[PDB]
RNA sequence: GUCUACGGCCAUACCACCCUGAACGCGCCCGAUCUCGUCUGAUCUCGGAAGCUAAGCAGGGUCGGGCCUGGUUAGUACUUGGAUGGGAGACCGCCUGGGAAUACCGGGUGCUGUAGGCUU
RNA sequence: AGCGUUCAUAGCGACGUCGCUUUUUGAUCCUUCGAUGUCGGCUCUUCCUAUCAUUGUGAAGCAGAAUUCACCAAGCGUUG
RNA sequence: AAACCUCCCGUGGAGCAGAAGGGCAAAAGCUCGCUUGAUCUUGAUUUUCAGUACGAAUACAGACCGUGAAAGCGGGGCCU
RNA sequence: AUUAGAGGUCUUGGGGCCGAAACGAUCUCAACCUAUUCUCAAACUUUAAAUGGGUAAGAAGCCCGGCUCGCUGGUGUGGAGCCGGGCGUGGAAUGCGAGUGCCUAGUGGGCCACUUUUGGUAAGCAGAACUGGCGCUGCGGGAUGAACCGAACGCCGGGUUAAGGCGCCCGAUGCCGACGCUCAUCAGACCCCAGAAAAGGUGUUGGUUGAUAUAGACAGCAGGAUGGUGGCCAUGGAAGUCGGAAUCCGCUAAGGAGUGUGUAACAACUCACCUGCCGAAUCAACUAGCCCUGAAAAUGGAUGGCGCUGGAGCGUCGGGCCCAUACCCGGCCGUCGCUGGCAGUCGGCAGAGCGAGAAAGAGAGGGACGCUACGCCGCGACGAGUAGGAGGGC
């Protein structure tokens, strides 16, 4: 049977992408997070103190406690059947800020414009979004050329 | 005398029987496992809030009548909508009525 | 593609989806011979897929419409070249028929691959039907009706109809 | 050319059983409300719904209802559900006491916003208790390939027609 | 246009070689009394301003290497799902969807924030 | 490829490679532990052919004799 | 051929107690200086997990200190 | 890890070679370096999928205003917590009533298959991953069968199907079925599946490629088959006929200073080559279908059997037809749901109603049955079951 140590199989997890070894980016340090923040999980093997286990790299949780190097976050992990909103405490290298989030942030200011606006002039104007529908009745228009024909060439062993 | 020695083979069907269901979610989390120096001094935030509840009814008394002054201040074809509206039961009443007369 | 009954055949043009790099993608026309023009759309986009980096999700069918025969009442002689494949590698054949309609000719061959090389009709890619005059034909069982003069009898009638006076009193006569 | 507009119907109907099938394709079959073979049901189409139906082509065999289609649909296999109860459309206050508040009083309104997925699709379509075919009569060519290779399982297009005449 | 100080992204910024650099600046450079440190004022620290763009640095150049970004390779390899498909097998074809990587061939060669100069 | 004076294949046949058989041994552990009597010989019947002899034939580096290789073939023999 | 001195090239091809993997270049290596955070004390959390312990570990908080001009860093060993 | 040649320099070395000797030269042979080149990696990797794993898609959200703090501080700074107010197009599709707590049995030997996969020569072997099955489960089909294919089951009538089939057993082709392929003195005959390979065929059927051919093909049957010359170097002697340097033209439709068999050389002949007829594809090398060889086991023997060869075989395909407990319509039984309806049997003290798409008032100034309400009644949907649990037993 395999062994449970914490690092075991994170050869490729933790290690370093190619030619981007060395000292960490100082924008990740001078990143700030909020409570409630959606954070995404990456452990980064340059920095050893606060690593997640391996087992959350990958995951996206949200932040509920700020101390001075690290965050607490509230990941759900699936345990046999049932999942678990459990609490852990990584030191900020190894954090992201999740753009899961923004797209609907977003889209909610061209919601709450598009409410003030319009309302005045009436016009109702659709919120929700919509799947990509059937696309419409069009012309091609073949002016001039003819489509050219096309047959399947002949077999010639490569080999 | 040897045997199976480990399988998850029935497990992934066990488990959805009775679902596989996320934590309960609620509004209002705990505050365990917060920084207590953080925490310690959100508790005197609290101990002294209704040191400032005069203030506060009093600057919310003219934030009401700040926008009380405020806003008083300020304050597919014909045929088929016309039968709907003979064929309304409330607002018809007075439509169908030329019909008690059209037989007569 | 099963080759269920008799063929047809069907001009299918179709074209990439236009992009704001590419406003008007050229248009590409193929024909299909096929049972009907739903198993014909899915069979162009087979052989478009070869040709073309072009897919199902990225194209667009402009025009599904079905060729007719312009003589169906014309003895023509069809040149088809086709792409098989055996057991063990695959082959390029040029088959002769005799008949009166190209859609006829095809499912001719279907029919004829099936029997003289076993196979089926999902490894077979008829790539050209060419209706050739009867001078230039070269597979003898063909050539030996380009005759203005051709007369032959039905030598042994073998007796159809064998059944109804199922127990008869003459013997049956196969000379006619 | 003329390129039509593609369509925004389909019907759809379970032609496999319910004995050993896959977990992702019985999850989807029943938000399709196809629990019974030989059931079947409208689904309007966009990205998300085609999507659903490649995961159970093997299952199903769906294609483009006529309009004559749709009509001997809703008049002779045509049920509602009204108080979760599957309630046989026999008069016309049945559909209004249920689908008045989209001025759906009628067959005729019912089968219009689903010929023409109209803006209550989905309230109107939720309405029709999931058809309860009969078998093919006159067989079928083979139910376990995909149409094209000369089986009956998949998008037969516009020959589902052909199919629904034999089962209604 | 451009530089200095501090930066962000961390090669489109690197590497090799060649050319040109007004003004300010950065440097080289001149010294060892004091501060400080060495086997050695070379480095480090300190005090300066005679000389110089030689070098660093900046800019540009090379059918440059690298890097970045495309094309090609290629609907190929592989692959989700499907069949009472083929084959003695090994394996292969089709249906339904997804879809790469070299070689080979192009284009590109740092953007930028704060503060302060110079070209008045 | 060679051996066979010569000559690849009369008879052989290296380096390789494709199979068959279950009269060898293994591998496995399915059946039997509220028992299927576990070695040989003796006795006796039947079957198999991968044929030693005998019948009928083909081939030899078969003169004869003797002996080899192969074919149809298990009828009948195969001992003290 | 290898003692020591000097210059040049040198992205780590070395070193970091040990197995291997990861990580590391004005350092996590080497050399010095000063040191004892390998100390005292609550809870929380992670890992194995039944989501129990032990072990190990991560974030804090309260002290007492070390070091450095300082920001800081340190409650054992770069991580497993 | 690894194959091969190239171009380099003494960067060094190995026997030397003219060097006493000398990076001076000399051929070298090696390593070495620079460009290439063949072949790989579960414990290598710059790249890098498909399938897959998180999270988000609002009211617990956004937006203003004000207080609290011992936390954090150039700065009502930062953050958090509190109040108060305003915003509803409920902010992707589809489906569906959810949430939650007690007590709790049995089980804790598993097995099989598609795909992925480890050990092993392999196994109806041992071990995993994913899903579905069997176990706990009948039914139609595969002759037979725990697991394959179809399909899951209250008791029945009608209809229709699935997977399979339709010579007879045996329901259905007793179709004027379609087009071919194949002869087996071992034919062949349907997932799982129950038996064969390399190799080979002038069996037959197609294809591919390359050559000759109406300035006339290939077989067959016949005739010319020489002139310079009996060639130059050659041998006692070889004249095209033993060996090797050489190897042209006239006469011509053609004949080489020569392909086998023999003499000391000769004579002769054939051959390459050319005309006459026959009059049209001949020749070669491959390739793939069916069939055949390869192909040997023990009781007598099995495409299920009989048998089948203008198939009852193989391939491609049509219509038609046959039937499952599946699907549709109908009847009946039960369970579940509607937490459905019924006290209104409101009678000369009478007035016979609440089925009606649309928040709410038939508002005042002599007459069957029924309702053990623990009863009676109406709609829908549904029904497998071992171990086990519970309920009801007129």
């Amino acid at each position: 049977t395999n062994t449970k140590g914490k690092r075991r199989g994170t050869r490729y997890m933790f290690s370093r992408p190619f030619r981007k070894h060395g000292v960490v980016p100082l924008a990740t340090y001078m990143r700030i997070y909020k409570k409630g923040d959606i954070v995404d999980i990456k452990g980064m093997g340059t920095v050893q103190k606060g690593m997640p286990h391996k087992c959350y790299h990958g995951k996206t949780g949200r932040v509920y406690n700020v101390t001075q190097h690290a965050v607490g976050i509230v990941v759900n992990k699936q345990v046999k059947g049932k999942i678990l909103a459990k609490r852990i405490n990584v030191r900020i290298e190894h954090i992201k800020h999740s753009k899961s989030r923004d797209s609907f942030l977003k889209r909610v200011k061209e919601n709450d414009q598009k409410k003030k606006e319009a309302k005045e002039k009436g016009t109702w104007v659709q919120l929700k979004r919509q799947p990509a529908p059937p696309r419409e009745a069009h012309f091609v228009r073949t002016n001039g050329k003819e489509p050219e024909l096309l047959e399947p060439i002949p077999y010639e062993f490569m080999a | 005398a040897k045997s199976k020695n480990h399988t998850t083979h029935n497990q992934s069907r066990k488990w959805h029987r009775n679902g596989i269901k996320k934590p309960r979610s609620q509004r209002y989390e705990s505050l365990k496992g917060v920084d207590p120096k953080f925490l310690r001094n959100m508790r005197f935030a609290k101990k002294h809030n209704k040191k400032g509840l005069k203030k506060m009814q009093a600057n919310n008394a003219k934030a009401m009548a700040a926008r009380a002054e405020a806003i008083k201040a300020l304050v597919v074809s014909r045929k088929l909508h016309r039968l709907a509206y003979i064929a309304h039961p409330k607002l018809g009443r007075r439509a169908r009525a030329r019909i008690a007369r059209g037989l007569r | 593609m099963k080759a269920s009954g008799t063929l047809r055949e069907y001009k299918v043009v179709g074209r990439c989806l236009p992009t704001p790099k590419c406003r008007t993608p050229p248009l590409y026309r193929m024909r299909i011979f096929a049972p009907n023009h739903v198993v014909a759309k899915s069979r162009f986009w087979y052989f478009v897929s070869q040709l073309k980096k072009m897919k199902k999700s990225s194209g667009e069918i402009v025009y599904c419409g079905q060729v007719f025969e312009k003589s169906p009442l014309r003895v023509k002689n069809f040149g088809i070249w086709l792409r098989y494949d055996s057991r063990s590698g695959t082959h390029n054949m040029y088959r002769e028929y005799r008949d009166l309609t190209t859609a006829g000719a095809v499912t001719q061959c279907y029919r004829d691959m099936g029997a003289r090389h076993r196979a089926r009709a999902h490894s077979i890619q008829i790539m050209k039907v060419e209706e050739i005059a009867a001078s230039k034909c070269r597979r003898p069982a063909v050539k030996q009706f380009h005759d203005s003069k051709i007369k032959f009898p039905l030598p042994h009638r073998v007796l159809r109809r064998q059944h109804k006076p199922r127990f008869t009193t003459k013997r049956p006569n196969t000379f006619f | 050319f003329y390129v039509p507009a593609e369509p925004k119907l389909a019907f759809v109907i379970r032609i496999r059983g319910i004995n050993g099938v896959s977990p992702k394709v019985r999850k989807v079959l029943q938000l399709l409300r196809l629990r019974q073979i030989f059931n079947g049901t409208f689904v309007k189409l966009n990205k998300a719904s085609i999507n659903m139906l490649r995961i159970v082509e093997p299952y199903i065999a769906w294609g483009y209802p006529n309009l004559k289609s749709v009509n001997e649909l809703i008049y002779k296999r045509g049920y509602g559900k009204i108080n979760k109860k599957r309630i046989a459309l026999t008069d016309n206050t049945l559909i209004a006491r249920s689908l008045g508040k989209y001025n759906i009083i009628c067959m005729e309104d019912l089968i219009h916003e689903i010929y023409t997925v109209g803006k209550h699709f989905k309230e109107a379509n939720n309405f029709l208790w999931p058809f309860k075919l009969s078998s093919p009569r006159g067989g079928m060519k083979k139910k376990t390939t995909h149409f094209v290779e000369g089986g009956d399982a998949g998008n037969r297009e516009d020959q589902i027609n052909r199919l629904i005449r034999r089962m209604n």
